[PDB]
Order: structure tokens, then C-alpha cells, then sequence
């Protein structure tokens, strides 16, 4: 997975 | 039994947070595994697979079935003290436990602060743009 | 805030702090430090202003004398109290140990409430029984 | 000391 954006 | 603020320290509490988790049996990132890695489930409208470490507050979306939650946590948040805790909860001393909760408290404030930074930087962009538009014509 | 209300009595400093107007101070063997070290919380009433209670086994003791050693009094009056066996300091307990102790405390609290309700009920039974004997007697 | 009464 990856780092929440916005 | 234990105060709300401290429940997330407990695996069984954390698992319980996975109400509608897509990745079940046959997958590497099951709820048992997510929970063992520290994750709590935080689904939004926009990101229904959103997960957060209860300790360092790292947020990760875009989970794939083969994802190993521990390696994802290690990768994305290498310094999270929770990853060092080898002992089971019951086996911690209260001093050890209280030490960890202090660190979590700091982590939370660090995160709130990093958030406020990003929000301020975003308002600054808007204001800068407004002024440019106004200076233009 | 840092520890939940229900668990504060486990802490000596909390317990000492309950002794706002304890009569016995320096020169006396039963000082607040010593009462607290023994498990006692201060519970003063109108009728008994020196009333003390173990936070763990809930034994209540009044009529304190200056030479009273709170540990020996606790040992004498409530010998079965697990807290007397706890040799480690709080921070040094494992959570399993701590949770085990809080279960035992919860059982002690229930035992106390229950024994109370029993004695209150038995007393009501005596009243009612008497009242009914009186009526058979008049008869 | 002694036990509470009543
Ligand atoms: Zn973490
Ligand atoms: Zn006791």
C-alpha cells in the first residue's frame, strides 16, 4: 500500500 | 475493563475495527494481520481501505492482497516504536506501558501539528493566487 | 486523566491525598504515609471521623490509636487481603499481574456489597417476623 | 483500631 493523499 | 483511550493497545480491539474489510481469507493483509501490525480501520467515502497505525498515526490506503502489513508499516513508518515492542501486552510492566503511552501522546501531537502545517500551506497557496489575480487586473 | 479514576486508589500518592484532616501526624506510628502504605483510604463520617477503608479488600476500621501500626492492624483485621502480599511497586507490575489484581478487587467489592445486603435483609426479616408474632399474640 | 459498626 501507500500514504493517504490530499 | 480498560479505558476507551487505551483500547487500541489491544489486538482484539483493533481487529474489531475492521467491519467491512475487503481482504479476507487467502490474503496476506487480513484483519488479524492488519491488527497485529498496529492498524485500525478508518474508512471514508473516498478511501474505503484506509488504515492507521494507532501508535504512530501513519495512514495507508491502496492495499493489495499480497501486502504484508508489517513490511508496509516498516517501509512507510520505520521509526514507529510499536514495531520494536516484542512482548505481549499482558507481559509489559506498567512503567513500560506508561512510557509507550507517553510516546503515543507525543506522536499524536506531532501528527496534529504536521496536519495544521499542510492546511496552512494550502491556505497560503489560495491567498497567493487570489492576490496575483487581483494584482493582474 | 493519565490514570482512570477507578484505578487511582492503587496509587499510594492518591491514597495519602485522601487524608485531608487526619488527626494523627508526626510523632504517631499511624501517619497518613503509613496508612496509605497499608492500603487505607480516609472515609470520615459525622459519627466516625477517623474511619479508614482498605481500597482493595474494603475492610473498614475506626478507633485509631497513635501507637497503632496500620500494617499490623490490616493483617489482624483482614488477613486474607491480597494487597498485603503485593511486594512489587506499581510501575513494576506486569499488566497481567495488575489486571489479575483488579479482578480480585472487583470480586472483593461484590463480596462486601453482598454481605451487606444479606445483613440488611436478615434484619428486615426479623422485623416482619416480630410484627407477625405480635399479631398472633394479640389474637 | 476496630471494625466499623452499624
Ligand atoms: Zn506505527
Ligand atoms: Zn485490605
Amino acid at each position: 500500500a501507500r500514504t493517504k493523499q490530499t | 475493563t480498560l479505558p476507551p483511550a487505551w483500547q487500541p493497545f489491544l489486538k482484539d480491539h483493533r481487529i474489531s475495527t475492521f467491519k467491512n474489510w475487503p481482504f479476507l481469507e487467502g490474503c496476506a493483509c487480513t484483519p488479524e494481520r492488519m491488527a497485529e501490525a498496529g492498524f485500525i480501520h478508518c474508512p471514508t467515502e473516498n478511501e474505503p481501505d484506509l488504515a492507521q497505525c494507532f501508535f504512530c498515526f501513519k495512514e495507508l490506503e491502496g492495499w493489495e492482497p499480497d501486502d504484508d502489513p508489517i513490511e508496509e508499516h516498516k517501509k512507510h513508518s520505520s521509526g514507529c516504536a510499536f514495531l520494536s515492542v516484542k512482548k505481549q501486552f499482558e507481559e509489559l510492566t506498567l512503567g513500560e506501558f506508561l512510557k509507550l503511552d507517553r510516546e503515543r501522546a507525543k506522536n499524536k501531537i506531532a501528527k496534529e501539528t504536521n496536519n495544521k502545517k499542510k492546511e496552512f500551506e494550502e491556505t497560503a497557496k489560495k491567498v497567493r493566487r487570489a492576490i496575483e489575480q487581483l494584482a493582474a487586473m
